[PDB]
């Protein structure tokens, strides 16, 4: 959680890459829609009990 | 000798700004012989260090930051600094005297007399530009803040009164009519004349206060006009025409005369009446939504109707100004038009003029009319479905008679400042009119060369380097490629055919002619970018045909400092040769000149020119054709007082005649642009193979 | 040492408008707790009993409460600011005036760039003392009174409370730290920035005389890519406490709503209590969520508070004040000095022994490495000589006011630099009040009246950079004037006529009789030509004198090294 | 030169601050106003229904 | 006015011969000509361009 | 202007009548330079300062 700066999360904002990258993507892609259905899931199944 | 100036020359060194004392004497000691206590303040406030005169006995000295200067009414004045109390000393800059020393309190009692001046230097103003529009108004506004604010306060208490009388009404109506109720009509009676007395006199003060306050932000505004009036390019007076910008300074007149007036204050009511607003929803919404929609009708039809009356009144804008042109130009030269009887084309021209403009006023003033009928239209329209609404919403109870007539009342109270508005639409529509030719002159560069290098006295020497000169971008060039060097103290004599250009040098000494090419150099510094003022209150020009103004003799002649004592006025006159005739005239000195030397002859006023540029004592005097004008004896008079002229001054004598420039230390000959000789006047003279020889041959 | 103790003298000089801060900071806990009253009096007796003329009275009073509620915030506020522009004033005066006297081995070890970030620290400081996180600090302590009548309400969920409190406290016990770290990573990382960014454009010239955009572009992508991601890890912790503040906050609001539940349910509390115990808990609770989310502004005020002690730590070239020692009379003399660049370098100076008298025009000439260009640095007490002692009219440097003597020490090197300013501006450096006829006298005396003449702006002309917009010799030239403008008792020429011309040099060697006049004046060039007209000569190898006389002695005598430098110059 | 440069920036700072502060009250009273507005508006619905 | 118009000035509808003609006479032709305007140039104010 | 790509250089420099200023209105410091360097040529270059 405290770990410094290295170089993996420094090449994610290299501005060479960002030009190359076309149309980029999140971090977390599918991180919402999991959560989201999850709470659905978890609604559901508190309704019918 | 002046210890204000000494002074503030040595407070200004202190807080590290540098100063010419001559430069703030030019333009701050006006009236010689002492600069006050508000030009005093003035002048110091000129170098961005802030100064106030302030009220301090001798016992808050100490707290007070020094160095600060005691202002004394004798004339007098001296620096304090460094108050101690160990010994009750006070250390003291003596501006007369000028070492310092110190004093004991019994005689710092004698000295001090409860004034003294605290000076402090804050950064600077940050630059900026900032061209003359409505938006000049904003900081002004800011200025006088506590005014517009008092302003407000009387313009809301003014509604609240105004809100009282349909109350009562309303009231008489509902209760004093049906229950027959007497002794409530008296209280409403005396209520009623007390508001209406309040807010009579409520209103009187609001509009006095805003006239006073309207009237000091024009005030500074004219200052503000002429001073950068004054500062213009001659280039730019030499495109325009004097009634052009006659017109565009009675513009700022108009303004005068819009804030001085009932415009503001109508908006301001018109802003503040949504008071009425509330009450009337109170009463019924169905009716306060009729005039909620009505307002958007008043908005779009002034919208609509405003552009039109602008262009009306570009246009006649136009047609005063070519009118004042005229008129200006017409009475001014009124001799000639007597002389070459030439009155029926001028009657034509201005019948001509004079139609147009009427024509544009009555389109104008046909426009603003069928304005003002549109709004009336909005008004009344409302007003009969407001009835209709009404009578229907007083049939079916809901609503009464009395608070009926109050809605009515609130309504008609609401709509009378739009009326008193569309009144005077024409003077809005002016302004806007007014505010933009006022900036036709606020907006354009000036010569006045801003800046802190304060450069100091002249040695007379002047120095032309490589230097080509057109009159105008495609004219032919008047000088090629002149090189000078004129050194300090040197008599000189210019001399040539008629358009060889030896007439151009003065106005080139004198920044009025810009070189397309090359520099003049005044004691090693460029003019191209110095200060006017500096560089043409330190030299004297006289030229062939100079012009006066209507004030004396003796205020013509000092003139430049109306501080010459009388003793000096005579010495000038007497080496000019003036001073004879002046004395034998029936007022002696103090006679009216007239209009650019009516009263005067030609010959005389040549004189006085020549007297008027010798008093002021210059470091560089020039002679432009001076004594062409002038009869043998006056020219001979001239030239035997030339001795005494040219005692330490540089004097450049520019004549069509040899005989003028005999006694010259240098003479230089000039033929289309070029020096092709120079020399003395026996060395130039003894070549018959040179243009000096043929002159002289030819003019003998 | 400064880090946090030099604050309470500031507050204790103003402590008594922050004593009035506090009072109207209790008052306004006191008009916050009122309303919350005036809800439950509503709910109790209003909506239950009867009656519309009390709930207007409740309306009218509750009106002129929250007018003068604000009012009294807005004016808190503004007086705690007020008096907080104070302390930020004066802790910059102090910052700045301990920044300028320092050692010049400080900055000649550092980048102008650490001294810039490390001075905006300041303006981080001010923004954080004059802002609203010190009143929700207020609000936050002064609020045992929403305590109290909550107490008084119900005792139960006001233990449920007073054990949030906590959990908040040890929430940001353990999520400050690591937040610290990563804002001194950033804050690295911006210094570092900057710094590259301030060389780059002092030295555009350079770049772009030669081809190196590429270069300066991949290390300013580089750098931005750190810094960037070192903000993203500070906006990510931030982000995760302010989300565990409001997970602990909402879980007590559902224990309260239960709690308060059964309590309703049976008895021993109104529906309107409830409410009104809702409010104040929400109302306790709002500065901790409002100070939750300036979490980086108090992580960031401790660092630059760091860095400003940074800078304030290191010791000062300040001042030696004893007696106020009067004016120097140009007498310099050397006592067995030797010196050393380094200590771990080798020697330059190993005895060097010298005594020049007043008004002596004395010349100091040798080839490169001989040591004669380390004299008028340590005539200005800039070199401490490794042993030995430098004395001018008779006192020693080394226990004298550093100001008073190079005030009294005028120098010309052979490169000079300038300011950002107006020619004038530059000559009149140590006096800008000071009369420009004396300028321009000075300007003359230095030939450089002639160059500024074919300057359109005239002594108005603003020089670029440093050094930017003039030549060399023009540089040399209004040196030289800056150096004479003053009234020096001494003067130094460190081949301060290289830059120029042969005209130029002519022009300021027919003058030196009226520069020298009345001044001890040193002149070091490596050209023979130049130190003819002195009064001696002197010729150094190696950090010794190996020969001194007049010119024509030295060169008489062809054994002599004077002999051999002056037939290699000719 | 420097205090100054300091005195005018720590004048215009504050200046920018006791704006942002009258701004903020400004809106904290429009809220506290439409508050007291509602609570008066509801308990009047809650006596009489709906 | 022009050059034209001021030595027409007593009679402003007068044909270029008369100009040309008059400024012969009084010597003026040459110097109007080496001007770029020609007998079209503007005086200014009282003349004050010439 | 140009966006190809220009092959490498040859020391092949030519000044066709440069005039040149400081500034937009201060002194011309070149009139009229003419002057070709041909590749592979040792050029020097004298005069007084200014
Ligand atoms: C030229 C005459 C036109 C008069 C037309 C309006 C007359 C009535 C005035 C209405 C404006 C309201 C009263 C003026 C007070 C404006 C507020 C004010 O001055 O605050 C000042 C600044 O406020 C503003 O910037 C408002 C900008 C407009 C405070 O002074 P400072 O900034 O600390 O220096
Ligand atoms: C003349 C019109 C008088 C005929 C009666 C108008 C009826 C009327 O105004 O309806 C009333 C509302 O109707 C409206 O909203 C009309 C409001 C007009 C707003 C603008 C009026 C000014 C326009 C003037 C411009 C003239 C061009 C209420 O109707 P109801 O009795 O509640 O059913």
């Amino acid at each position: 959680l405290d770990t410094p700066v290295r170089e993996k999360d420094e090449n994610e904002f290299l501005p060479a890459h960002l030009e190359l990258i076309e149309t980029p993507v999140s971090r977390r892609p599918r991180l919402v829609a999991y959560f989201i259905m999850g709470f659905l899931v978890i609604a559901v199944i508190l309704s019918v009990l | 000798i002046d210890y204000g100036l000494y002074a503030l020359e040595i407070l200004a060194q202190y807080h590290n700004v540098s100063v010419n004392p001559e430069e703030i004497k030019h333009r701050f000691d006006t009236d010689g012989t002492g600069l006050g206590l508000t030009s005093w303040l003035l002048a110091a406030k000129s170098l961005e260090l802030k100064v106030k005169q302030v009220k301090k006995t001798i016992d808050r000295l100490n707290f007070i930051s020094l160095p600060a200067l005691v202002w004394r009414e004798d004339g007098r004045h001296f620096i304090l600094t460094k108050v101690s109390k160990e010994a009750n000393r006070y250390l003291i800059f003596d501006l007369e005297q000028r070492n310092p020393r110190v004093l004991e309190q019994s005689e710092f009692e004698a000295l001090y007399q409860g004034h003294i001046i605290l000076i402090a230097s804050r950064s600077s103003v940050t630059g900026k530009l900032a061209k003359f529009d409505f938006t000049w108004f904003i900081p002004a506004i800011i200025k006088y803040r506590k005014i517009f604010i008092e302003t407000l306060v009387v313009s809301v208490f003014l509604q609240l009164f105004a809100l009282i009388t349909p109350l009562f009404f309303q009231v008489v109506m509902d209760k004093v009519l049906v229950h027959r109720g007497f002794s409530t009509l008296n209280v409403i009676t005396v209520a009623l004349s007390v508001v209406v007395v309040f807010e009579i006199i409520l209103s009187g003060l609001r509009t006095y206060i805003f006239a006073h306050s309207t009237s000091r932000i024009d005030v500074e505004l004219g200052a503000k006009l002429f001073r950068h009036l004054l500062a213009l390019p001659i280039s730019y007076f030499e495109s325009r025409r004097v009634g052009d910008t006659v017109a565009r300074v009675r513009e700022l007149d108009q303004i005068r005369n819009f804030l001085t007036g009932q415009a503001l204050t109508s908006v301001l009511d018109l802003l503040f009446s949504f008071i009425f607003f509330a009450v009337m929803w109170y009463y019924s919404p169905k009716l306060t939504l009729v005039i909620l929609f009505s307002l958007p009708c008043y908005a779009a039809w002034s919208v609509f109707i405003s552009p039109i009356l602008r262009r009306r009144l570009d246009d006649k804008f136009s047609r005063n100004a070519d009118n004042q042109s005229f008129l200006v130009e017409s009475v001014t030269a009124i001799n000639t038009i007597k002389a070459m009887a030439v009155s029926p084309q001028m009657t034509n021209i201005w019948d001509k003029q004079l139609a147009g403009y009427v024509a544009a006023g009555f389109k104008v003033t046909v426009l603003a009319t069928i304005g003002q009928q549109g709004i009336q239209l909005i008004q009344k329209t409302v007003m009969i479905i407001n009835l209709w609404l009404g009578a229907h919403l007083v049939i079916s109870g809901d609503l009464s008679i009395g608070q009926l007539i109050a809605f009515n009342m609130l309504a008609g109270q609401i709509v009378a400042p739009v009326i008193r508005l569309a009144q005077i639409w024409q003077d809005f529509q002016q302004v806007g009119i007014s505010v933009t030719r006022l900036g036709d002159v606020l907006n354009s560069p000036t010569e006045s060369y801003h800046g802190k290098l304060a450069l100091p006295e002249i040695n007379g020497n002047i120095t032309f380097r490589n230097i080509r000169f057109r009159y105008k971008p495609d004219s032919p060039v008047i000088l090629d490629n002149i090189n000078l060097s004129i050194k300090q103290g040197e008599v000189i004599g210019i001399v040539g055919r008629s358009g060889s250009g030896k007439s151009t040098l003065t106005k080139l000494i004198q920044r009025f002619y810009i070189p397309e090419n090359g520099q003049v150099l005044i004691d090693g510094h460029d003019l191209a970018l110095a200060d006017p003022n500096w560089l043409r209150r330190q030299v004297g020009v006289v030229l062939q045909d100079n012009v006066l103004l209507n004030r004396s003799i003796i205020d013509n002649i000092s003139l430049a400092n109306p501080g010459m004592s009388v003793e000096k006025v005579i010495y000038a006159a007497k080496l000019a040769g003036a001073h004879d005739f002046i004395s034998e005239l029936r007022e002696g000195y103090n006679t009216i000149v007239g209009e650019q030397g009516a009263g005067l002859s030609g010959g005389q006023r040549q004189r006085i020119a020549i007297a008027r540029a010798l008093v002021n004592n210059p470091k560089i005097l020039i002679f432009d054709e001076a004594t062409s004008a002038l009869d043998y004896e006056s020219e001979h008079i001239i030239m035997r007082n030339m001795h005494k002229i040219c005692k330490g001054r540089t004097v450049i004598i520019i004549a069509h005649r040899l005989s003028t420039v005999k006694n010259a230390d240098r003479i230089i000959v000039m033929e289309k642009g070029k020096i092709v000789e120079q020399g003395k006047h026996k060395e130039l003279l003894s070549e018959p193979e040179s243009l000096y020889s043929y002159l002289y041959q030819l003019q003998s």
